[PDB]
């Protein structure tokens, strides 16, 4: 895309980033919103997101401390 | 004079038209160092820059 203005696996990258982010008509200080909104709560909304998301869905955290599998029963299931 | 008349606005006064529509628009770059620029208070050094 660079080399062109110097589901194709995927398009919505390039695509959606680029007709989207190019469509920006005073868009520098809005990288920096994306940016100092996204890391912090991003990051941590991911990955508390999906263990969330398990740690209700199927939980059952029975299984609850290790049932004192000994001791190095490490990972064992 | 049609090379110099119908030869168009250049008479560029539309860079004019760049120098206020990028005096707003470009807002966000150059204010994006200088929030505060005189001063401190939103922490942001005095530079935006005469280019154009």
């Amino acid at each position: 895309d660079q080399s062109l203005n110097k589901q194709e696996n995927e398009g919505f990258n390039r695509i959606g980033f680029l007709l989207k982010t190019i469509n920006n008509i005073n868009k520098l200080p809005v990288a920096f919103n994306i940016i100092t909104e996204r890391a912090k709560e991003e990051i941590h909304n991911i990955i508390v997101k999906s263990t969330e998301s398990i740690r209700s869905k199927h939980p059952s955290l029975l299984k609850m401390a290790t049932s004192l599998k000994n001791d190095n029963h490490f990972g064992l299931p | 004079e049609i090379k110099s008349l119908e030869s168009s606005n250049h008479e560029f006064l539309l860079s004019a038209v760049t120098r206020m529509y990028t005096q707003i628009k470009q807002v966000w770059s150059d204010n994006v160092e200088e929030q505060v620029l005189h001063f401190e208070r939103i922490s942001n050094a005095t530079t935006n820059g005469e280019i154009l």
